[PDB]
């Protein structure tokens, strides 16, 4: 395919951003939870 | 022009190997997990009765 | 009864812009927001129910 | 406006696109509970609960997958955006019901969610087979609100097959026959022809298992003559059919991918590609109690279903060997689509040879209820069924959004997926040999190194879909606007560009007779 | 000074093809053949060797001595 | 009508990255956690 | 058999309309009189209280939860037997 | 502007309050069944009413009043409505499965027999009988509208049509009474169960079909049909002729045979 | 030279080995030098100089096959970063050890494995071949 | 189903009628580079002539590329084709790719 | 037995469907119901491609029985070529 | 007469792995012979083979229940 | 029982789990030469700069592909079907038990003679004796006499459940209102155990199976004791 370069080009520096974002995203409410099992478990 | 992999492809082939071999050889040699091994050649079975 | 199909005809053919569920007037928009509400309301009152019947009842 | 297009839609690409957005939700869902599953196994012991709380968690892990996540991505998201482009056709035949059928899910969904938030949930399997799943041993309202849910999602599939069969049927060009469509159109007819047929069945199994446990019937109940077999029965004869469903529109996306990236026009056999789906689905009927194997069958009937589910083998193979053909000789374009097709190829074949090891029902005896069969389906679902629904995102989402993806990120993401996915299912071949059963929360010690291994593979495979997440992020905060696509006289859904207009085909293709 | 001998031109892929089909056939016999050895007749021996001289009551007495049954002392 | 093109084709926008960007880690995030706040929840009544 | 009609020629609505009121009404006239001449009561069974029977594994959402949805006193003994 | 034939349909909201109204009645059931009220339910039952109505009478103001049925488009409704006939033939085919699974291989429970011990089923003779007359009637008296409005005849079209929905209000009402009269009731084990499961639907789909009859009947009334263009009328004809096969494989199976 | 998305339905360049001859050529405009040199084109091409036909040719196409064919070192790329996020899929699961696992059960104490092995070879456990098979009862020995 | 030989003078005459069109030129050859086989001399010869009955040169050239793509690995067909077309390069003016450097990557 | 009273077609059919039923009566198929047959397809007797604007797609059977088509943009002017098999088509709008 | 009872042998009528009407069979079939016997003057000696047969067979609990609906009247099959 | 790190089967401890042994090694031996031939036939397809890309006729070669794999699929199942029919085959059993399955636990009955019954329920992991196998120790093991025909007979008086034994090629389900039938023989002396295998609730992972199966003299005196 063939395609113009980027209207809006995403720099590495944004693109590690997005990408912490996105893995913080799964990773934290996740964490948490886990985290705090044993807190709901004896309850 | 050299594009990215010109640039960098060297440098992200081999930290990431050493990344990924230090930090699996960590996680399974460091941190307590149990993998539970064959007794097979390594346990000395012991009286139980 | 006597044939008023043509009449119908001309009314939906009508160049307003209106979607066919609207078309016909404004008792169609009453019947849609009779409709509408219940669904959204229904829904709401839904959510009310699954929140009560998730916890506990002494 | 915004309402108006997007709630009221009567728009095949729109509806398409709600389809794809509503699955990739659903897969972060089923992602998390496939994630909590390996999480319980990843030690010995306990982590969660005892045997009800993580069968809540195997069972919608596996209704939400199947039902929510795989059949509206390929069926609902890719057949709606390709079947009436590739056929040269304005819309669905039927485009205001086709909306009801995605509008159905969000609340198919809701009440799966409700089930496992009222009561202890409903721990039953995915199969809710009785009495586990009867008002004594599950009372309340957990396993009802997923009868329910089961309900809805088999009206919006029983209407979109009812639209796309019309569709496909009545809405060619007029010199097209149906062996001038293409062959993902042709495997969503057939998938469309199994759901019509099969999901009704289920239907009437699970009203059955809805009255015994409200309404005092006993179909299912000794007590009254009913019998708890009856269930199985009516639910395989559905679930057979299911997971074929399940896979052709991934046979007919694989076609198309591995024809493109190999630089031909047309795949190989293409009427020998039609006669295998057909044969697959027609035996697809025929199978169905090698799912019961072990519940005290006569030997005749053993023998029978072993032998005609090993036929279901040599279509099948007819499809691998031609999309081997498709490559042959092709100028290969190895992009990530390509890859996706090309381990699709691979580990399809791994999966259904174990299914072939599981039709033999003498060995089934130790097999069945074991990690034996959760590795076979995994290499069918997890490498096949996702890894088609993969290659088609890459390779079309540059029609559906205008945009391209960055290729070698989308490389990244298949080498982490392909890595952590053989290393959580392969060693489920030796779990299930050795005997670990299915559905447990826990397992005797010398189960625990492959169980450790597949749960390290389970987070492998969660970086890749973290990783998916950004990479569509990427290409849409980038905006690189697609331009030429090649092959466009062989792809028919590209050559109105990327993305098409929202009415396409409003002057339908020439196409003569002669 | 030298020409170039005329090499083959056509069907080039198919003969590719056609000899590795042959080679793959020849190994896919050569495995065959070692599974047999390593794993199906290895297998066989191994419980014919087993059971050719075995005492089913001198296993029985090694157990109950060894102290592991329930119904004998 | 409605619009048409790259970016108009979608009921969510990307006119803005990093709004975008909320928006997708709200969307699959909240699929994503789903589970676990159910498992909580379940954990939680006995 | 195959019935003993005859017919044909040209389909229509008037050989419809001839075999609706010349044999299909007259039939469920006959069933009628059939079906009315064998009405009325018959004797209701001794009630015995067989476990395959008058299952009640949870109450009925209406009612008193005991009584099915067309319970008739006359004939449909509850799990306990015929009501007063 | 198109140079196809085919309907390209205005935005509706009534695929979403279908759907809605699909989650009110289930969720309306679970409370009923689990929390001892009908309110969820009642409203669920409400909108899909509505919507059922909006929606087919939207599809009538785009026919009869807006032209849009062409060929080409009532070819697809025929389809749709066959594909539809044909899922519903295999939702019955999973209760007849259910009959047959049972008393075919009766349990220890019934007694080993079939009927079961202490069941005693209707005559098949009398009303059951009468209720076969009855439909297989209304599929003649359908068969006589049907050529009546193809050969232009609106006042035969409308007594024929007149004369199969009044068979199907009979139906109903006998079957009403026999379900009343019934000695045995769903709860008496597997021969209730399927007895009222499948006569049941049944009954409902003579509801439905019933109604769907009747629709057509005013739209008659109001000239809708033309004598080549009425696919309303023929997709209610066959849903009929289905809700008549279905009760003979009824009356054979469960009522003759099964006695 | 620039391709524009309004001109999806026109016949477009692209550099594909199985296509060498696309429907279009690279570029389609000529300036004055360029349109002179198409001329001299219809006369010998003995007549023309290396760097005219080098010209030509990239008039006609955009990349050669050595160019549109060349490899790249894409793999070190994709091979390195796809063991960047394997590496830290281990991250989260040390993190998981530590912050969600517990004490695994009291059977993988050490002297509890060596007494359930002996009891294991006791009950001669997969004796054929799996387990006791390898342990020699006469010499009181893993089998060497 | 037709010898090698009868193949080759069907392309041959394709590729010398006097007023082959660029339409038929690029369809030629595009369709040629499909089969399995790297074209004998005597059909490129007659492409190339087309070329020139054309006033193109880029697509000769491009042709003697596409041959030497088709051979694949086999690194000595190109040579030797190049060899027995020398005649008709020398003739017609040809540079060959490596003549002009797209060779170079 | 038989009195009349239900409309016709003629008389009643609207929109859309009573324009589909009017020129097929003038054997017109203006809404594309039915399959063009070929010409000979050469540069003298091209396919004539009817259009309402100025591009409409192609696609070409180029072999009877072939399963696969071959789809292009043919536009206003000169005619074109499938580029499978040649055969030429031109449009000819409005 | 022919005693030595081990357990109960292969039947013909029940070749399969569901052996449900097996046992039930030869519940019925003591439980008729004995009822026979009690009356006219025999011995329930003669039905001991039944016996045996469904005790051997029959889980206990079925054997319990199904002696229950006896005593109760509401056992359904024929005896 | 399964032992660490195991890959393949238990050690057959019956006649017809050495069947299946082998059955499994022949089949097993065909799924990885298919599943190698097409991993090796795809990297041969992807390894050549060569092209062909015009149409190729398919006819010839899907005789090979529908042919060779039909008489493979019949090379399975004849050995498959011949193992079929040997379970199935009458052996007369010296011995009838049942088994009833139940939340969450088995219990036994063999009633040939006296009414012997017992339950059987999982060693709580805090109770193990030392040596002794987490979650698959019972209480009261199901004795069994070895070298002996034996009917078990498997049926449930709540939910399904399944009653396994891997090592002797057992595999049950344990259906409320049916009375399914096995055949076990076990070839030696020893303990061989399975675990429930239909899903049937909260302890679904903790109803264990132990078989001691030791020589008829001892089965009897122990029968005796269980009274
Ligand atoms: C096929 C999936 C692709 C990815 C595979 C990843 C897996 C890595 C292997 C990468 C290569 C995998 C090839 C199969 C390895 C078989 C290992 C085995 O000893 O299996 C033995 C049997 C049981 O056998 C026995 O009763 C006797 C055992 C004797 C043991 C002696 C010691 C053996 C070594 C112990 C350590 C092994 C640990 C393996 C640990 C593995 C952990 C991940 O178990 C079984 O049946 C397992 C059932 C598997 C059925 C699927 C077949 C797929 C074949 C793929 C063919 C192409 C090659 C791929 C080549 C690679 C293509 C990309
Ligand atoms: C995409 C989903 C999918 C697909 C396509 C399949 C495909 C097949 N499956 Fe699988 N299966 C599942 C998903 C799927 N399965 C699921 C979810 C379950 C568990 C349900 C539950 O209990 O929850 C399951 C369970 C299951 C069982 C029940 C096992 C048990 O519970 O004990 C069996 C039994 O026969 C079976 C067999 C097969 C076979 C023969 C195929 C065949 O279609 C495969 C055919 C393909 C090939 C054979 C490979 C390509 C062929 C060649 C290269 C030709 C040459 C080959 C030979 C000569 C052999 N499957
Ligand atoms: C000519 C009569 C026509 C029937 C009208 C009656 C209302 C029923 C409405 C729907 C009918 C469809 C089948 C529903 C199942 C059971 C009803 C069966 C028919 C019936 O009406 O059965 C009655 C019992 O009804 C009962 O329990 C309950 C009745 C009330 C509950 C209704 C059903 C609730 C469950 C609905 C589930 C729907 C699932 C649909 C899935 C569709 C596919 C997705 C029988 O009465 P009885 O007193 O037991 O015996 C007579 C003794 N004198
Ligand atoms: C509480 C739950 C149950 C509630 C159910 C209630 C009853 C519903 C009864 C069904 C009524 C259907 C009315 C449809 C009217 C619209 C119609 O009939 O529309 C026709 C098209 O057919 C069409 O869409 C055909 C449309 C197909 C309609 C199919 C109806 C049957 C399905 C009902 C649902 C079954 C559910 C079963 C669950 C167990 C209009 O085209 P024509 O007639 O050619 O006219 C045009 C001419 O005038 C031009 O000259
Ligand atoms: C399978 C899906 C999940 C995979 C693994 C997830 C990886 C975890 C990412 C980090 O998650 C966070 O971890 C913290 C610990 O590192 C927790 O903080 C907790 O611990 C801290 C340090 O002890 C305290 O400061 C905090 O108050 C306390 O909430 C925190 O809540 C949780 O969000
Ligand atoms: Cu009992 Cu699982
Ligand atoms: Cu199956
Ligand atoms: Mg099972
Ligand atoms: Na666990
Ligand atoms: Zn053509």
């Amino acid at each position: 395919i063939t395609a113009k370069p980027a209207k809006t080009p995403t720099s590495p520096k944004e693109q590690a951003i997005g990408l912490s974002v996105t893995f913080l995203s799964f990773l934290l409410p996740a964490g948490w939870v886990l985290y705090h099992l044993d807190n709901y478990k004896k309850s | 022009a050299p594009d990215f992999h010109d640039k960098y492809g060297n440098a992200v082939l081999a930290s990431g190997a050493t990344f990924c071999v230090a930090v699996w050889v960590y996680m399974a040699t460091q941190i307590g997990i149990e993998w539970n091994p064959s007794p097979v050649g390594r346990v000395t079975p012991k009286e139980w009765r | 009864f006597e044939n008023r199909v043509a009449e119908k005809q001309k009314l939906f053919q009508e160049d307003n812009g209106l979607p066919v569920h609207l078309k016909g007037g404004a008792t169609d928009n009453i019947l849609y927001r009779v409709t509408m509400t219940l669904c959204l309301g229904g829904t709401l009152y839904s959510l009310y129910c699954l929140g009560w019947a998730s916890f506990p009842h002494k | 406006m915004f309402i108006n297009r997007w709630l009221f839609s009567t728009n095949h690409k729109d509806i398409g696109t709600l389809y794809l957005l509503f699955g990739a939700w659903a897969g972060m869902v089923g992602t998390a509970l496939s994630l909590l599953i390996r999480a319980e196994l990843g030690q010995p012991g306990t982590l969660l609960g005892d045997d009800q709380i993580y069968n809540v968690v195997v069972t919608a892990h596996a209704f939400v997958m199947i039902f929510f996540m795989v059949m509206p991505i390929m069926i609902g998201g890719f057949g709606n955006w390709l079947v009436p482009l590739m056929i040269g056709a304005p819309d669905m035949a039927f485009p205001r019901m086709n909306n009801m059928s995605f509008w159905l899910l969000p609340p198919s969904f809701l009440l799966l969610l409700a089930s496992s938030m009222v009561e202890a949930g409903a721990g039953t399997g995915w199969t809710v087979y009785p009495p586990l799943a009867g008002n004594l041993a599950h009372a309340g309202a957990s396993v009802d609100l997923t009868i329910f849910s089961l309900h809805l999602a088999g009206v919006s599939s029983i209407l979109g097959a009812i639209n796309f069969i019309t569709t496909i049927i009545n809405m060619k060009p007029p010199a097209m026959s149906q062996y001038q469509t293409p062959l993902f159109v042709w495997s969503v007819m057939i998938t469309a022809v199994l759901l019509l047929l099969s999901l009704p069945v289920l239907a009437a199994g699970i009203t059955m298992l809805l009255t015994d446990r409200n309404l005092n019937t006993t179909f299912f109940d000794p007590a009254g003559g009913g019998d708890p077999i009856l269930y199985q029965h009516l639910f395989w004869f559905f679930g057979h059919p299911e997971v074929y469903i399940l896979i052709l529109p991934g046979f007919g996306m694989i076609s198309h991918i591995v024809t493109y990236y190999s630089g031909k026009k047309e795949p190989f056999g293409y009427m020998g590609m039609v006669w295998a789906m057909m044969s697959i689905g027609f035996l697809g009927f025929i199978v169905w109690a090698h799912h019961m194997f072990t519940v005290g069958m006569d030997v005749d009937t053993r023998a029978y279903f072993t032998s005609a589910t090993m036929i279901i083998a040599i279509p099948t193979g007819v499809k691998v060997f031609s999309w081997l053909a498709t490559l042959h000789g092709g100028n290969i374009k190895w992009s990530p689509a390509m890859m996706w097709a090309l381990g699709f190829i691979f580990l399809f074949t791994v999966g259904g040879l174990t299914g072939i090891v599981l039709a033999n029902s003498s060995l089934d005896i130790v097999l069945h209820d074991t990690y034996y069969v959760v590795a076979h389906f995994h290499y069918v679902l997890s490498m096949g069924a996702v890894f088609a629904i993969m290659g088609g995102f890459v390779h079309w989402f540059p029609l559906f959004s205008g945009y391209t993806l960055n290729d070698t990120w989308a490389k990244i993401h298949f080498a982490i997926m392909f890595v952590g996915v053989n290393m959580t299912f392969f060693p489920q071949h030796f779990l299930g040999l050795s005997g670990m059963p299915r559905r447990y929360s826990d397992y005797p010690d010398a189960y625990t190194m492959w169980n450790t291994i597949s749960s390290m593979g389970s987070f492998i495979s969660l970086t890749a879909v973290m990783l998916m997440v950004f990479i569509i992020w990427e290409a849409f905060a980038s905006k690189r606007e697609v331009l030429t696509v090649d092959l466009t006289t062989t792809n028919l859904e590209w050559l109105n560009g990327c993305p098409p207009p929202y009415h396409t085909f409003e002057e339908p293709t020439y196409v003569n007779l002669k | 000074s030298t020409a170039l001998a005329k090499p083959q031109m056509r069907g080039l892929l198919a003969r590719r093809l056609r000899f590795h089909i042959v080679g793959a056939f020849m190994v896919s016999l050569g495995f065959a053949t070692f599974y047999k050895f390593a794993v199906a007749e290895k297998r066989k021996k191994a419980y014919a060797d087993f059971y050719r001289n075995y005492d089913s009551m001198k296993d029985f007495e090694e157990m109950r001595k060894a102290g592991i049954f329930q119904s004998a002392k | 009508h409605y619009e048409e093109g790259p970016g108009k084709n979608i009921p969510f926008s990307v006119e803005n990255k990093w709004r975008l960007l909320a928006m997708m880690t709200l969307f699959f995030g909240s699929g994503f956690a789903a589970p676990f706040f159910i498992v909580r929840h379940q954990l939680l009544k006995k | 058999a195959s019935a003993a009609k005859g017919d044909h020629g040209g389909t229509g609505a008037r050989t419809w309309r001839f075999l609706t009121f010349g044999l299909a009404l007259p039939s469920v006239a006959l069933c009628t009189l059939n079906s009315w001449l064998h009405s009325g009561h018959r004797e209701r069974p001794a009630f015995i209280p067989y476990h395959h029977l008058r299952i009640r594994t949870k109450p009925f959402s209406w009612g008193d939860g005991n009584h099915t949805f067309f319970h008739n006193p006359r004939v449909n003994p509850l799990p306990t037997g015929y009501e007063k | 502007h198109q140079t196809h034939a085919y309907h390209m349909v205005n935005p509706s909201p009534w695929p979403l309050t279908g759907a809605l109204s699909a989650l009110l009645m289930t969720s309306g059931l679970t409370m009923w069944f689990h929390f001892n009220s009908m309110t969820l339910l009642m409203i669920g039952l409400t909108t899909n009413m509505l919507t059922m109505y909006q929606w087919w009478r939207d599809v009538i103001r785009e026919s009869t009043f807006q032209g849009h049925h062409t060929p080409a488009v009532q070819k697809g409704l025929r389809y749709g409505m066959i594909l539809f006939i044909i899922s519903e033939v295999l939702f019955f085919t999973g209760f007849f499965w259910a009959f047959y699974h049972s008393s075919l291989a009766p349990t220890p429970e019934l007694g080993g027999c079939w009927p079961p011990t202490g069941i005693h089923p209707l005559n098949p003779l009398e009303v059951p009988l009468l209720n076969t007359s009855v439909l297989l009637a209304s599929g003649v008296s359908i068969t006589w509208a049907h050529h009546s409005l193809m050969e232009g005849d609106r006042k035969h079209m409308l007594q024929a049509l007149f004369i199969t929905i009044t068979l199907g209000v009979y139906f109903t009402l006998l079957q009403a009474s026999e379900y009343y009269e019934a000695p045995f009731t769903i709860s008496d084990g597997v021969y209730g169960s399927t007895f009222f499961v499948a006569t049941g639907f049944h009954g409902l789909h003579v509801i439905i079909g019933s109604t769907f009859l009747i629709v057509c009947f005013f739209r008659q009334l109001k000239f809708h049909f033309t004598s080549n263009h009425h696919f309303g009328f023929e997709a209610a004809a066959w849903y009929w002729h289905f809700v008549d096969v279905v009760w003979l494989f009824l009356y054979v199976s469960i009522y003759w045979w099964g006695s | 030279s620039v391709v524009k998305s309004e001109d999806y339905a026109l016949p477009s360049y692209v550099d594909r080995r199985d296509y060498p001859l696309p429907d279009v050529a690279h570029v389609k405009n000529l300036s004055a030098s360029q349109k002179a040199l198409k001329e001299k084109e219809k006369a010998s091409w003995s007549s023309l100089s290396i760097d005219e036909k080098v010209e030509l040719y990239r008039l006609k196409f955009k990349e050669s096959f050595a160019e549109m064919n060349r490899s790249t070192n894409e793999w070190k790329t994709v091979v390195g970063a796809a063991m960047f996020f394997i590496g830290f899929t281990a991250l989260l699961l040390i993190w998981e050890k530590h912050y969600v696992y517990g004490p695994i059960p009291h059977t993988f104490e050490e002297e509890w494995v060596a007494k359930q092995t002996k009891r294991m070879l006791d009950m001669k456990v997969a004796p054929i071949q799996g387990f006791s098979a390898k342990w020699d009862y006469d010499k009181n020995e893993w089998k060497k | 189903h037709e010898t090698d030989e009868e193949f080759d003078a069907r392309w041959v005459t394709y590729f010398n009628k006097p007023d082959i069109d660029a339409w038929e030129l690029r369809k030629g050859m595009n369709t040629l580079v499909g089969y399995d086989l790297v074209p004998e001399p005597k059909i490129i010869d007659a492409a190339l002539r087309a070329c020139r009955r054309l006033n193109d040169f880029a697509s000769a050239v491009r042709i003697l590329e596409v041959v030497k793509d088709k051979a694949g690995p086999h690194k000595e067909i190109y040579p030797y084709v190049i060899q027995e077309l020398r005649p008709t390069l020398n003739e017609l003016g040809i540079s060959t790719p490596e003549e002009l450097g797209l060779d170079k990557v | 037995a038989s009195g009349g009273g239900v409309p016709t077609d003629e008389e009643q059919a609207t929109g859309l469907e009573r324009e589909v039923m009017l020129a097929a009566r003038k054997g017109q198929d203006p809404y594309n119901i039915l399959a063009p047959k070929a010409t000979s397809g050469t540069k003298e007797d091209p396919n004539l491609v009817p259009s309402i604007t100025n591009k409409r797609i192609v696609g070409c059977i180029c072999e009877e029985d072939n399963s696969t088509v071959i789809w292009f943009w043919l536009h206003k002017g000169e005619a074109q070529r499938c580029p499978s098999c040649g055969t030429h088509y031109k449009l000819v709008p409005h | 007469k022919i005693k030595n009872y081990q357990t109960a042998p292969f039947d013909s009528r029940f070749p399969n792995q569901n052996q449900t009407r097996n046992c039930w069979q030869n519940y019925l079939d003591f439980h008729r012979c004995e009822k026979a016997m009690t009356a006219k003057g025999g011995d329930v000696s003669v039905c001991e083979w039944y016996r045996r047969v469904y005790k051997s067979l029959c889980p206990i609990s079925w054997v319990s229940t199904w002696d229950d609906r006896r005593a109760e009247g509401t056992f359904p099959g024929k005896i | 029982m399964a032992y660490p790190m195991q890959l393949g089967f238990q050690d057959a401890t019956s006649p017809i789990m050495e069947e299946l042994l082998h059955f499994h090694d022949h089949t097993l031996m065909i799924v990885f030469l298919i599943s190698s031939l097409v991993l090796y036939i795809i990297s041969l397809m992807l390894t050549t700069k060569l092209t062909h890309t015009s149409t190729m006729d398919a006819q010839e070669v899907e005789t090979i592909w529908t042919i060779l794999p039909a008489i493979i699929l019949i090379l399975i199942a004849l050995p498959s079907l011949r193992i079929l029919y040997m379970m199935d085959e009458i052996n007369n059993p010296s011995l009838t038990v049942k088994t009833m399955g139940h939340q969450w636990y088995w219990s036994y009955e063999y009633t040939d003679y006296e009414d012997l019954s017992f339950d059987s329920y999982m060693i709580p992991t805090s109770e193990l004796k030392p040596g002794e196998l987490r979650l698959l120790e019972v209480d009261n093991r199901v004795v069994l006499p070895m070298e002996m025909t034996i009917r078990m007979l498997v049926s449930s008086e709540d939910v399904l459940h399944s009653w396994a034994v891997p090592s002797l090629g057992l595999k049950t389900d344990a259906i409320p209102g049916r009375l399914n039938q096995t055949t076990l023989m076990s070839s030696r002396p020893g303990l061989y155990y399975g675990q429930c295998s239909e899903i049937c609730g909260s302890n679904h992972s903790f109803m264990p199976i132990v078989l001691e199966l030791v020589p008829l003299k001892y089965f009897e005196k122990w029968s005796a004791s269980m009274l």
